[PDB]
């Protein structure tokens, strides 16, 4: 059990004590996902406003 | 001195956000007006505490953040609030209706019309930063705003400012104080668009914390005041390196570095240690061992869960008040004799220990008692997975019905993401179970 | 600020609207002229969501009163609240719709639909943000039936995105005015599946039940059903008229509902049935739950809950309501679903209703609602089958073919409650 | 009213556990699925202990402890006495034993030969599938023809020989722990004893030298000539303590039977304890003793999920009711405790 890097300064304290050694999408790619969703609400849309029509 | 910035999001991180710079104000001797007679640097300075707030020329020290909610009755509660006169309403975003506890609705439906303006405002924080290290993050697993444009969020945020780091504070969902059936569905939606792009997440169960408030605060109905002032401690515990002189945790990456060896178990388990009542009269302080002993108790535990049976990856011990390395070490020693500590293998069984001698801060006229001394313990356990199992056999029991699915396919989303969403989740259970049991 | 618009259309639904409207106006401190006389702020916090802002601090309802004939909105506007309605809200046709379905929806009511839709469409444009609409109608008669239906329609074609909620009054044999109530209900109930995202199962049967045999009046009227309807109302919408975390709006209430689409008829519940004794929480709760407080004349026994909400009003111990609410959860755990983890959830208001010191009121998706259609489908065909009374539909147009369909989607919805109750 | 579960089908004893439960009217079965019960009796094999004590409003209690398998695995619990300080390598009531790994595949294989050069008849074993030899050869090679991992220890060579009949037996003793972690031993354990003479020159023959019930009734005749199923009572085994060595069962067995018990469960206490714990447990567990000619007690292994004897289901399953499960449930001793 042996205390390592024990540094100190007027606010505190701070150290570290070993008890036992070892043993992204593209910006273009958001957009199309998010415009994708927007036309498949748009032809959900569409849908229903095909069906009340009729 | 290198910037912070946090961003709160729904109400959950809102709320949270408004209790936490609350606490900042007094930990720092901050005054509602912004003002601050300790600051002898009028209109700048590179000080500890400049991480989290800014200056103008007036001498108003600003907090360093954005309050984003999709609908407005929140974030107006901090427009008209104390603290109104510390925040400019450029901070403040609202919109006008929410995400209805509905992810896809948060994401794709309204997060593709309000995201460029969040952004833009994020932008501005960032401007006046010398070397900006990233973003602290707030949120609830179970909102659709919470989950839905988080994750929105934190995808683009990679893309604008890609060698930043990301901290979450992320709330957990629980029935007791829950507000919707579908939490389960938001809760694994999020975590898996988010998964890559956070770099280390400390997740409270509302559960654990509701429970705290009643066996240690002696509150029969905890509120969302109850549980944000002790969450609020918690969190200001683990910021608290960052805004003050240390060695300890001193920037963002070193988060990553002290507690996260592996990218995708990013979730380490928060202990707090003493929770007081202020209502109790008589009170005996604890001492260092005692408070130390605690950490490894599971009724003081953000999360419940089981360490016993899982094993650490790192250990991180921060303390706040009248302690002394000393009595640390004699504590540890005492405790590895006579508790189950099983790290694994692959990594050196030890504590890294950080000392801030000013005690907790509390809110004059809040639900817990000033200590003479406390303590945070985060460590990357495994056990923290029973967390994931409970959560993924929700979705499942759901799912496998296809109940409420309608409501999402229904703002765009396609439902092939439930279900890789729920394959991430089975892959990221099946890390924590290689990593942590045996045979 | 997220507005409603109320819309009540044909004889029933304006004399239940009316008694709504002057219960929940009672609420909020609102005299019979658009004053406000409360004393507390939490009467006024919510208040927009159905009430407008008129000069001289003035509120006024956002509802429109529809009818094919003057007679009952004559006496809603010499009633006692019938001064505070807009006059320009008021919309109606003097032909009638003589009980008849496809007069209120494809003839009679298609001439007079237009105005209506001018008059909602004003209300609309002076919204902040509108939440949708509510819809209180019977479905046994013609123009709360076939022209609210219609209504319906027309107004999902030109607010698509919105959520559209209604209080629909089921006929019975008990409290009938004609014969051909079946027909105009199951036609109805087709509308209701596909164009409504919330609606509140209202059984004349339960409500002459429950003023028979609970409150024993020898002789129910209709007036003493409105009691109850217009109390069932007032704490179902509880959670929309003031301050709350849970369903405080139409569409976070019908994502907890509603798990499937077509599944989104409740059956309301209320708690005490209305002497000076003031109800424990235990007693609020054992009475919300009892089928003999429930509003649609179906045994909940005889199916599961898919889902809950539960309203509580009153000061009480809110410990103690989650102790009451988890109680009955756990010890009848067979009668909720197990594939809806934590489906039952439960709110608190601090402002009870007029007259009482507690109270409760209980919304539930259960599938025993089933016993509900069925009854309307066994009368439907008994009549059908030998086409009887037919001519009076064939007349204004109709086809055959038409109800056929309608039959066949009620039996449908019959079956998916069926298939979830087993599951 | 209190609710509980079932997802072991195959466990007589909770089997019987459920049946008295149903008895008193005041406990009512759920389906296996359902997440708002009280008592689970819950599956031998990964268990969901993650899902349990987060249902709010129900006290919940499970009848395993989890991480008990510690001591209820060969391999595991040859680990843990030697691992444990409190247990010590140096353990007097525990046969010297030996973990060994196929080499197909933390192992002694080498240790092991170290004592053996130093009678050396030794058990290979794993958690029918037993080969007991005099050489050290033939031990390790019947491992590597296997898979799994396997123990070596002595196989005491001079057990104590019930008369007439020169015959090997071994004692079982059903113990139950509460959620208070409170130690119950059952008054009753049984003698799971071979008919066939025991031959110290005969290690080929897997029936006079094995005691399993399993290996007595199958591929074993003569069988219930002495007593009835092989199995004697405590009240015959005294009373023939008393005749033939002028000695008591609790005196010359008992008291050290009990001692290993507490030894062994209090050693495992602060890793499996449920005491500060969201939800709460209890277990049955099967201890197998091993008796030599002076009279010394010595433990062969812990059973996790025992069966129980035909004669003592009843009292045994009630006093499981009465101690484990009212305890924790009210409703409207044959137990010592240690
Ligand atoms: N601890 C804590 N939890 C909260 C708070 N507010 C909400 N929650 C939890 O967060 C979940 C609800 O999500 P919210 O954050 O309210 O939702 P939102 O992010 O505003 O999203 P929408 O309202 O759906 O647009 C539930 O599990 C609540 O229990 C809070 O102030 N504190
Ligand atoms: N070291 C040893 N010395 C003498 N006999 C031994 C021994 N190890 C095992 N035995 C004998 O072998 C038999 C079976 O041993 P073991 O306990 O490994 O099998 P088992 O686990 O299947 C019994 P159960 O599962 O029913 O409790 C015992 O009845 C015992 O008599
Ligand atoms: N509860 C209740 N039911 C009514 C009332 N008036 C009519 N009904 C029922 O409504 C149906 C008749 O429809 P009605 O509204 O009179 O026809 P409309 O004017 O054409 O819509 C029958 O089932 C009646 O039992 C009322 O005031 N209260
Ligand atoms: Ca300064
Ligand atoms: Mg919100
Ligand atoms: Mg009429
Ligand atoms: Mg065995």
């Amino acid at each position: 059990m042996e205390v390592i890097e024990l540094n100190k300064c007027t606010s505190g304290q701070s150290f570290e004590v070993i008890l036992k050694p070892p043993s992204d999408p593209s910006l273009e790619e958001i957009q199309k996902k998010l415009e994708a969703a927007e036309e498949r609400r748009k032809y959900q849309e569409a849908e229903l406003l095909k069906h009340l029509a009729e | 001195m290198r910037e912070c910035i946090s961003i709160h999001v729904g109400q959950a991180g809102v709320q949270i956000g408004n209790a936490c710079w609350e606490l900042y104000c007094l930990e720092h001797g901050i005054q509602p007006d912004g003002q601050m007679p300790s600051d002898k640097t009028i209109g700048g300075g590179d000080d500890s505490f400049n991480t989290f707030f800014s200056e103008t020329g007036a001498g108003k020290h600003v907090p360093r953040a954005v309050f984003v909610d999709l609908e407005p009755t929140v974030i107006d509660e901090v427009r008209t609030g104390t603290y109104r006169q510390l925040f400019h309403p450029e901070q403040l975003i609202t919109g006008k209706e929410d995400a209805a506890n509905n992810y896809a609705r948060g994401h794709y439906t309204i997060g593709k019309e309000i995201i460029d303006l969040v952004l833009d405002r994020i932008r501005k924080l960032a401007d006046q930063c010398t070397g900006l290290q990233g973003f602290l993050v707030f949120h609830s697993f179970g909102g659709g705003t919470g989950s839905g444009f988080t994750s929105l969020l934190m995808e683009r945020l990679s893309v604008d400012y890609g060698k930043k780091s990301k901290l979450e504070f992320s709330i957990y969902p629980a029935p007791q104080v829950s507000t919707a059936v579908v939490e389960p569905y938001n809760s694994i939606l999020t975590t898996h668009t988010t998964l890559e792009h956070s770099d280390c997440a400390f997740m409270v169960d509302n559960e654990a914390i509701y429970d705290i408030c009643r066996r240690n605060l002696d509150i029969e109905r905890p509120t969302y005041t109850n549980l944000n002032r002790l969450i609020s401690q918690i969190v200001s515990s683990i910021t608290a390196s960052l805004r003050f002189d240390g060695a300890l945790n001193v920037d963002l990456t070193e988060f990553q570095t002290n507690l996260v060896p592996y990218p995708r178990i990013h979730f380490p388990l928060a202990t707090y240690a003493p929770v007081i009542s202020a209502e109790k009269a008589y009170h005996e302080q604890l001492s260092v061992a005692e408070i130390t002993n605690a950490c490894f108790e599971p009724a003081n535990q953000m999360v419940k869960c089981d360490p016993r049976h899982g094993k650490y990856m790192a250990c991180c011990l921060l303390y706040r008040g009248d302690v002394v390395p000393k009595d640390v070490n004699a504590a540890i020693a005492t405790i590895k004799t006579k508790r189950s500590i099983q790290f694994v293998d692959w990594c050196p069984t030890g504590f890294k220990v950080g000392i801030n001698y000013q005690p907790p801060t509390v809110v004059p006229g809040g639900d817990l008692a000033k200590v003479q001394r406390a303590v945070c313990m985060l460590s990357n356990t495994t056990a923290i997975a029973e967390a994931w199992a409970r959560l993924d056999h929700k979705f499942d029991l759901m799912y496998a019905k296809r109940a409420f699915v309608h409501w999402y396919v229904g703002e765009g989303m396609e439902e092939g993401e439930f279900s890789e969403a729920r394959e991430d989740m089975a892959a990221l259970e099946k890390d924590y179970e290689e990593v942590g049991v045996d045979s | 600020m997220r507005e409603i618009v109320h819309i009540q259309a044909g004889q029933c639904g304006n004399q239940i609207g009316a008694k709504f409207w002057e219960v929940i106006s009672d609420e909020h401190g609102i005299d019979p002229t658009g004053s406000y006389h409360g004393d507390s702020d939490l009467q006024l916090e919510r208040i927009n969501v159905y009430y407008n802002e008129a000069t001289g601090n003035k509120y006024v309802p956002r509802a429109i009163l529809v009818d094919l004939e003057p007679g009952t909105m004559d006496s809603v506007r010499s009633g006692p609240f019938g001064q505070i309605f807009r006059p320009d809200n008021f919309v109606f046709g003097q032909s009638g719709a003589g009980n008849n379905w496809a007069k209120g929806h494809y003839t009679e009511g298609a001439e007079l639909v237009d105005s209506v839709l001018d008059v909602v469409r004003k209300e609309s444009e002076s919204c902040d943000c509108l939440q949708g609409f509510q819809l209180t109608h019977s479905l046994g008669g013609g123009t709360g039936s076939g022209m609210g239906t219609l209504l319906i329609s027309k107004i999902r074609e030109e607010y698509p995105d919105r959520i559209m909620n209604t209080f629909s009054v089921m006929p019975s044999p008990k409290v009938s005015d004609t014969v051909v109530e079946p027909y105009n209900a199951t036609l109805s109930v087709h509308q209701l599946v596909e164009n409504t995202d919330e609606t509140y199962c209202i059984d004349n049967e339960a409500l002459y039940d429950i003023c028979f045999r609970t409150l024993k009046l020898t002789t129910p009227t209709y007036g003493d059903l409105n009691h109850l309807v217009s109390a069932t109302m007032s704490g179902v919408t509880t959670c929309l008229r003031f301050p709350g975390q849970l369903n405080a709006d139409l569409r976070k209430l019908a994502v907890n509902m509603v798990p499937f689409p077509r599944l989104h008829f409740f059956m309301p519940g209320f708690a005490p049935l209305t002497q000076y004794r003031a109800l424990t929480v235990p007693e609020l709760t054992q009475q919300m739950f009892d089928s003999k407080n429930m509003m649609a004349a179906c045994d909940p026994r005889h199916g599961r809950y898919l889902t809950v909400a539960a309203i509580f009003r009153g000061r009480m111990s809110m410990k103690e309501v989650d102790e009451q609410m988890l109680n009955v959860q756990n010890k009848n755990s067979s009668y909720f679903v197990e594939w809806i983890p934590n489906n039952v959830k439960t709110a608190v208001c601090d402002i009870p209703p007029r007259g009482l010191k507690m109270s409760a009121t209980f919304i539930g998706n259960s599938t025993a609602i089933q016993e509900l259609f069925k009854r309307i489908s066994e009368q439907f065909t008994a009549m059908f089958r030998r086409k009887a009374f037919l001519h009076w539909y064939t007349g204004e147009g109709m086809d055959e073919m038409e109800f056929t369909e309608a039959e066949s989607n009620m039996n449908d919805l019959v079956s998916e409650y069926q298939q979830y109750q087993d599951a | 009213m209190y609710t509980f579960v079932v997802r072991d089908e195959n466990s007589s004893v909770y089997a019987e556990v459920s049946r008295l439960l149903l008895a008193t009217g005041q406990w009512k079965r759920l389906r296996k699925d359902n997440p708002r019960f009280n008592l689970m009796l819950g599956e031998r094999n990964r268990l969901p202990f993650g899902r349990l004590g987060h249902e709010p409003g129900l006290v919940q209690l499970v009848n395993y402890y989890r991480g008990a398998d510690k001591l209820c695995r060969k391999a595991s619990l040859v680990k843990l006495i030697k691992t444990s300080p409190e247990l010590s390598e140096s353990c007097t009531w525990f046969p010297e034993s030996y973990v060994i790994y196929p080499t197909n595949l933390t192992d002694e294989r080498e240790v092991f030969l170290a004592a053996y050069n130093r009678g050396n008849v030794w058990i290979a074993k794993s958690s029918e599938g037993i080969l007991i030899s005099s050489e050290a050869s033939e031990l390790l090679d019947f491992i590597d023809e296997q898979g799994q991992v396997h123990v070596i220890q002595k196989y005491l060579e001079k057990p104590l020989l019930l008369e007439p009949g020169h015959r090997k037996f071994d004692i079982r003793s059903w113990v139950l722990v509460d959620h208070l972690y409170n130690i119950y031993l059952y008054r009753e354990g049984v003698l799971r004893t071979s008919s066939e003479p025991y031959n110290s020159a005969n290690f080929q023959d897997k029936t006079c030298h094995l005691t399993n019930h399993c290996i007595q009734k199958e591929y074993s005749k003569n069988y219930g000539r002495y007593e009835e199923g092989n199995e004697m009572f405590f009240e015959e085994f005294n009373q023939y303590l008393m005749d033939a060595l002028n000695t008591t069962l609790e005196n010359s067995i008992l008291l050290q039977i009990k001692h290993i018990i507490r030894s062994c469960l209090m050693c495992i206490e602060p890793a499996i304890s449920t005491k500060h714990l969201h939800y709460q447990s209890f277990q049955l567990f099967g201890f197998d003793f091993m008796v030599d000619e002076e009279l010394k007690v010595w433990l062969i292994e812990v059973n996790g999920a025992p069966a129980c004897a035909q004669k003592l289901y009843a009292e045994l399953c009630q006093g499981i009711v009465d101690v484990a499960i009212s305890s924790v449930f009210p409703l409207a001793s044959i137990f010592i405790k240690l």
